[PDB]
């Protein structure tokens, strides 16, 4: 028998549980509850003990909705920390928070549990090889390079190119990454958990026939759920990925999206808990609560974590404390701008606000890194000149300083590179480029062997090529 | 409404209450939050003193309350019950130091986390402790072979000093850090790396790049990852202080860096919040400035009676979007001795290391230098201050004088001179002559990009030419007459061989 | 001092 | 109920179950009641400007003139040292209520004009027993000439649960009338 | 007095402490535990008394560390406040908040002493001499005089020149003054506190082989210091100053760096004695707190004290409340700007924002007065010039327009003056300019017989003599 | 002076005679305003007046406002 107890308060999520005086709950400790419903018992309310407050009472956010819950019900500890099924039955399914399929398919495997509170590897057991990855986008091939094994953050106003980024990632990646790709749906519209998941059904990534072979698991903590639930479903795809790094040793992919849905989550729920509220709104736990998801997604010899991730910035401020804490446990950061995206160049990565850390000339060799630096100069000397350019024009400038003008208007069009999912919005066609040819593409514009044909021509491709014969080709339509 | 009555402690005082009794030996406890115990009891501990749960967990008596204690945890809580006991240390929080520390990578518990072995220590040292007052110390007066050229002309940091490595994110603070502490192989400097609050990933390139440099002979790494508590990582620094400070207590010179510091004040802002204590401005206490204060004041010169070793600071700080203003930053500018301060935008303008000679402020100055470079480097941080600033008025005009026009080439040159590649250390010997071959217009003739092409040949030649440059410059430390007419036929001979290019 | 730069910026 | 005061009550209900001495303590309370009733007294040790040795002395001769054990005395010294004298009201309102409540003595009340014999009280007091798990019922009864044909029974933890079998009839038929 | 409290509660710095009914201290008394330290002997932690809280609980404030205090301690009221040396025994000894010699000599003469806290003098007993005194450096001469016996501010931010400007006034002022000269540390860096004592040492004005014959006493209540340590140095500076000009009758000075620190100290303390905030994150009692220490530093008719304070301005916002308060209390303002500071110009005095009470036709003499606001409104001119030339050109302008800003572009390098101080951060010999050579360079430079001079001869030259002869050295080093 | 009264209360008075001293001079204004006779007053300043009032609300444990100044 597991001792049970009564809850003496409800306050919204957060439920307030007393239980008999000798025998309390851990930290951390599941409080299924057992409730009431119209019909039945629902008992799919449940509780994850936060504190202990005294007089044999502990306080536990709920995980699901708090309707249901009168004062006065019983609450049974399971005595273990909130555990969730992992290994082959998660395989081209999509999961719930409390590692329940949502799916609509039949019941997995209860078997190899694993809790989601599971602490970091240790400080010997970290790899320190840095090998790029590259994608095929131009603005994180030349500019900031992702690392294998290490955290990425995308980030970005609201409706900026995100998502589309992310799944672009997915789209060039997954089908030959030869590993298994946990998405993580935290905090986001379910539309995109289902578009999603067509794709993946449709593709052959989830095949229904022999849903065995499938090497993609997903869970999703949505717009729909209280703040328990979108501050755990980052912890249930964390467990569901460490699973396959431990044991099956496999490079695995993580994306979830979007973090900053799951730090909101906890600032909701921490006023509710009543804890002194932080700086302007979030909890005092920021760091912590970032760090207790981020540095689990390390990589060891024993396998790789990869994790794509959008931190969406809010109020498009960038030195808000939720994006602010976000920026130090990331490999490499591509903020998306507002004014790129209102100006229509997409994807609209800030150029020389995106960094990685791992451009340096030991990783990429040196005509990489130097070509890079020197994009940068000149898309920084563009930059400064941008006041002087939007009061009064061009006219004003030396020769030297339009040389540079021109050569950065080329560049910030041919950053732009059309996409294979968003090519049902715009019209143009997929491209993938490679990195080998973004470096000679943009050889041939800092050279001035392109400079001559104008600057709509680099607009919307994908090679230099296709830059050339677009510029060739706008001369035939008189 | 209030604490310490819980109905089982009201029974346990109401069955005995005709007594004045104590009980100080034991504490029990009433609540277990999100790293800090409300405890009741101890009613002899101080506040600092280290209290031992039940499970096994130290912790600290932060707030000695009027019937309870709020004592924090140095470990993660999830193994505490309540009701059960409590204890005391009676010491007030040491740390075991010696000199089998070195090169050891260390958390803030002070026991080592690279499963290297177990250290030794017999002599302990309380993790915080007073600063040295004013008669233990003295005048910054030796100098400290940074290995920037930019530095070590323009912002003399000196043996002793606390230089505020300030910037953004992403602009080259670790790297200006790490630099300085693998230029140091052959000055015997016992470096310390406090690393707080980074990630784990970006600890173990550190120590590897350290390892494969050599330095794993001086180094000690006081590294905790961002899953420590906000205890562990608010208490790191002074952990490292600790160490160091115990090294320069024994008359060796040291060099600490903290990394940063606002995470520790952010570690410092949760347990002031959590433990109800008043918010200031940004949600950050009144007391983070003394926090800083009381951390960074360790770090001076001891004077002649206390074996005159050394310890010196480089604590690195952040901003976002390149501000001030904010309340830590502000703290630790005020603090230290003068700040430097990297700009993002002077970095990707191929400036590196991107150091804002204008706001980079060296409290200690030439004082903190040798004589040759005193002398050649006198007025220099000035005159770019003026070139810096006649240039940007320079492209408010159409037509000027070859005077001030040779000026701004001239000063240009200075500037081009200055930019030194990462993982470049430049020796006193190169620093001194760049700089002789600079400042009195001898590289005034040729183009732009060619400066430091030509700079990189001409000191390699001086290398395997005139040795008797190099042994006036280290064994004297002072330019003299004879090292300037060996410097001024280098330059020529070497223009002659450029002309022959 | 952001608020009185912002003025003088505007002026 | 966790307040400042059902803590304090349930910890004298606590010493007076692991003691044994709970039914004499409920009437030592209801002298203590009759004490803490009159404003003099109350307001002699509520408020804070008289001396604490004073004090200790009165509430001394109150026990050698009212001969209590000190298992009801060492609350007031609890309390008054303690600061929580001006709670002593609710405390001793929340004592009885706990000792009910562990003891199972429920309370059921009535409110209506009866003129009422053993039966109806009997009758509900066994079936409140039935339906609310009372060890002993015991009846409080309200005589009341407004709701006109039958009754008003409350009981619970405070008294919350309600069916009123005179008035609830007339609210149904007036709502129901225009609907 | 003879009661024994103990200590009830520890809050970090603050202390609730409970006494008997019968004996309770008064605000402001000096409580003193007779606690134990890590070794187990007897160590004493002075402790201020700052309200009454009831129920036979006050609350204190340590003046020194908390680690090693435990509830159960015992507490001795000394019946009075804290008490602090005075006479001529305070002469050549740095100095704690506790009176005690810190630098290592034996101890003080304590038959003669002085409380803390007094009040500021009457109405009657202010002297209202407006005398000016020549500092010597070219801004702080003629463009802010600075008033003698009447306070004077240096704001500044954060490494602008405060100090060093501050520490070269010392170099200037007290070997050429007429009486005692007393310095109040109040959070520095101690380095730096230790750094004037050694350069104070070898300036003879310690003669430390005959003490009492020393013309300064130093106090330090630096930045490593527990908040009352710093909220009450400057208290003890003050009643020392005080002892000077009340019994002996001779002209004291008094530097104090930094006031921030002090009123830091308060907010620090204060926002844990119970009290709301107030605005940013100050203390409610601001103002009359400032009052209360600042009013007391005032000339008298017995011997003035001229009050050379270093404000410090955070952010380099002179909205901030902490400069809001100090602007009131002081004379002779002096301005710190960052534009002149990295601009090059030292010393960063703001030439517009300066501005002083002295700076009279009556009270400076007239063709001062007429050439202090002739160059105030040459530079207004500049700066009010400066957002056009930025965009429209330098080719666009007329004559006296263009005129005006190459003359303002000399006169702002011309008031930039390598200090005594500096030496080690210019690379020069120090500099000493007459406020005659200062007059006659700002007509010289004015009224247009040095418009062939080139704008970088002014640049750290003394006299306008140096300038002309910088100006030949340019010119012919560049001619060859 | 050979008519002007100068009401003064300088910085280190408490909050409250600061807070005080307006109010007296308007009492001495408007009795000789109410003797037939034109006066004038001078108030300098009514920021410090404001923040004498506003330490004395804030010690109170009045609730502070906009900027720390009570609703008063
Ligand atoms: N490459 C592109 N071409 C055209 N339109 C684009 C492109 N990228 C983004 N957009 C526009 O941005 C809108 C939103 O982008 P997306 O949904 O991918 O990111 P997001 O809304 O920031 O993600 P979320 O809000 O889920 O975090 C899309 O409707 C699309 O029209
Ligand atoms: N002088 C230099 N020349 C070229 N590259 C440099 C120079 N200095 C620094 N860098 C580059 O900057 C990169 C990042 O620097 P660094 O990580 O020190 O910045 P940081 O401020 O520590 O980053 P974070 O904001 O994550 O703390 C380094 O990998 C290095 O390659
Ligand atoms: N008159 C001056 N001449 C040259 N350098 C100066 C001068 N004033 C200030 N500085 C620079 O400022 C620094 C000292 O500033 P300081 O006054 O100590 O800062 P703060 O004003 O914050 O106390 C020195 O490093 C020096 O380089």
């Amino acid at each position: 028998k597991k001792n049970l107890g009564r809850i003496a308060q409800i306050i919204g999520p957060v439920l307030d549980v007393a239980f008999p005086p000798g025998k309390m709950p851990n930290i951390y400790n599941a409080l299924i509850v057992k409730g009431r419903d119209t019909a039945g018992q629902p008992m799919n309310v449940t509780c994850e003990v936060q504190q202990l407050l005294g007089n044999n009472r502990v306080r536990a956010v709920a995980m699901s909705a708090t309707d249901g819950l009168t004062r006065g019900m019983e609450v049974i500890d399971t005595g273990a920390p909130l555990s969730v099924p992992v290994g082959g039955a998660t395989l081209g399914r999509i999961f719930n928070v409390l590692g329940e399929p949502v799916d609509n398919l039949g019941p997995v495997d209860t078997r190899t549990t694993s809790p989601i509170h599971r602490s970091a590897p240790a400080f010997t057991q970290l790899d320190t090889k840095l090998s790029i990855f590259e994608t095929g986008i131009k603005v994180v091939d030349l500019l900031a390079p992702y690392r294998r094994g290490g955290k990425i953050g995308l980030f970005g106003g609201a409706g900026v190119g995100k998502t589309v980024l992310i799944m672009e990632l997915i789209n060039n990646i997954a089908k030959a990454h030869g590993g298994v790709s946990v998405f993580g749906g935290v905090g986001e519209r379910t539309r995109e958990g289902n578009d999603l998941y067509m794709e993946m059904k449709e593709s052959g990534v989830i095949n229904e026939q022999n849903i065995a072979e499938s090497k993609v698991a997903l869970v999703y903590g949505q717009m729909n759920e209280p703040p328990g639930a979108r501050m755990r479903v980052g912890l249930t795809a964390l467990t569901m990925a460490e699973y396959f790094r431990d044991v099956n040793e496999q490079d695995v992919l993580l994306f979830i999206d979007n973090i900053f849905r799951f730090v909101q989550a906890g600032s909701e729920v921490s006023a509710l808990l009543g804890r002194m509220p932080s700086a302007v709104g979030y909890q005092p736990t920021l760091s912590t609560e970032m760090g207790s998801l981020q540095e689990r997604i390390t990589s060891t010899k024993e396998g790789s974590i990869t994790s794509i991730q959008a931190v969406y910035v809010p109020a498009d401020d960038l030195t808000d404390p939720a994006p602010a804490t976000t920026f130090a446990h990331l490999d490499a950061t591509t903020v998306l701008s507002r004014g790129l995206a209102a100006k229509g160049i997409y994807p609209a990565v800030d150029p020389l606000d995106s960094t990685s850390t791992m451009l340096q000339p030991r990783i990429v060799g040196e005509e990489h890194y130097e070509i890079a630096q020197r994009v940068k100069e000149t898309l920084q000397r563009y930059k400064e000149l941008q006041d002087i350019i939007a009061i009064l024009g061009l006219d004003e400038l030396s020769e030297e300083d339009r040389l540079t003008v021109a050569r950065a208007r080329k560049i910030e069009r041919f950053l732009s590179q059309p996409f294979f999912v968003a090519e049902v919005f715009t019209g143009s066609p997929g491209k993938y480029v490679g990195l080998a040819e973004t470096i000679r593409g943009f050889q041939l514009i800092l050279s001035g062997e392109l400079d001559s044909l104008p600057e709509q021509a680099f607009y919307l491709v994908g090679n230099i090529d296709e830059a050339t014969a677009k510029a060739m080709n706008l001369e035939m339509e008189s | 409404i209030r604490a310490d009555e819980i109905s089982k402690i009201i029974r346990e005082r109401i069955e005995g209450y005709n007594r004045e009794v104590k009980v100080v030996n034991t504490g029990t406890v009433l609540q277990v939050g999100d790293g800090i115990a409300r405890i009741h009891g101890l009613d002899e501990v101080m506040a600092g003193e280290l209290v031992e749960f039940e499970e096994g967990t130290i912790g600290i008596a932060l707030n000695l309350e009027s019937n309870n204690v709020g004592v924090v945890l140095m470990g993660d809580g999830l193994m505490i019950q309540e009701g059960s006991s409590v204890k005391a240390t009676g010491r007030i929080a040491q740390i075991p130091v010696s000199e089998a520390y070195l090169g050891r990578v260390i958390n803030a518990l002070a026991k080592p986390i690279d499963g290297r072995g177990e250290i030794t220590a017999s002599e302990s040292r309380l993790i915080e402790s007073p600063a040295p007052g004013i008669m233990s110390r003295r005048s910054v007066y030796e100098p400290l072979q940074t290995g920037l050229i930019a530095i070590d002309a323009m912002i003399p940091v000196g043996r002793g000093q606390r230089e505020l490595i300030i910037g953004d994110r992403q602009t080259g603070k670790t790297a200006v850090a790490t630099d300085t502490i693998l230029n140091q192989q052959g000055q015997n400097v016992i470096c310390v790396y406090v690393a707080i609050g980074q990630k784990a990933s970006s600890v173990a390139q550190v120590v590897t790049n350290f390892q494969e440099r050599g330095a794993m002979e001086y180094t000690i790494v006081v590294a905790e990852t961002a899953d420590s508590p906000a205890t562990l990582q608010y208490l790191a620094p002074y952990t490292g202080a600790a160490l160091a400070e115990y090294f320069m207590y024994r008359e060796r010179h040291t060099l600490i860096i903290y990394d940063d510091l606002s995470k520790q004040a952010q570690a410092y802002r949760q347990m002031s919040l959590l433990l109800r204590r008043p918010p200031g401005r940004e949600a950050y206490p009144g007391d983070v400035f003394y926090l800083h204060s009381r951390l960074l004041e360790r770090a001076a010169k001891l004077s002649s009676l206390l074996g005159e070793g050394s310890m010196t600071a480089l604590p690195i700080v952040e901003t976002q979007a390149g501000d001030v203003s904010a309340y830590i930053p502000t703290n630790v500018i005020s603090i230290t001795d003068g700040q430097i301060f990297l700009s993002a935008d002077l970095f990707n303008a191929g400036i590196r290391p991107a150091i804002n000679v204008g706001i980079s402020v060296s409290r200690v100055g030439s004082a903190a230098q040798i004589k040759a470079m005193k002398k050649v480097a006198g007025k220099l941080k000035l005159e770019l201050a003026q070139f810096a600033e006649l240039e940007a008025f320079a492209q408010f005009a159409s037509d000027l004088d070859k005077a001030t026009q040779n000026q701004l080439a001239r000063g240009q040159r200075l500037r081009e001179l200055l930019k030194q590649p990462q993982s470049a250390p430049l020796t006193v010997e190169e620093q001194v002559m760049t700089i002789y071959t600079g400042t009195n217009g001898y590289l005034d003739s040729l183009e732009l990009d060619q400066v430091r092409k030509y700079l990189v040949e001409l000191r390699t030649y001086v290398k395997t030419n005139k040795p008797e440059f190099q042994e006036i410059i280290s064994s004297t430390k002072t330019f003299t007459e004879e090292a300037e007419a060996l410097l001024k036929e280098a330059i020529q001979e070497q223009m002659e061989r450029f002309l022959l290019q | 001092a952001n608020l009185r730069e912002l003025r003088d910026r505007i002026g | 109920v966790d307040s400042t005061a059902s803590r304090y009550a349930s910890a004298l209900a606590d010493v007076a179950d692991v003691t044994g001495t709970l039914e004499a303590t409920n009437s030592d309370v209801e002298k203590l009641i009759r004490i803490f009733s009159e404003e003099p007294v109350y307001y002699f040790f509520a408020n804070p400007v008289i001396s604490i040795d004073n004090k200790r002395s009165v509430l001394d001769e109150i026990i050698t003139t009212s001969g209590l054990q000190p298992h009801t005395a060492n609350f007031i010294n609890i309390l008054i040292d303690s600061e929580r004298i001006n709670l002593v009201k609710e405390i001793l309102n929340e004592f009885e209520d706990v000792f009910n409540k562990i003891t199972g003595t429920e309370v059921a009340v009535v409110t209506s004009v009866v003129k009422l014999e053993n039966d109806h009280l009997a009758q509900i007091a066994k079936g409140v027993q039935k339906i609310t798990g009372a060890k002993n019922v015991r009846i409080k009864t309200v005589i009341d000439p407004s709701l006109v044909a039958g009754f008003t029974i409350r009981y619970g933890n405070e008294g919350s649960k309600l069916v009123d079998m005179s008035v609830k009839k007339q609210l149904e038929e007036i709502a129901a009338q225009l609907e």
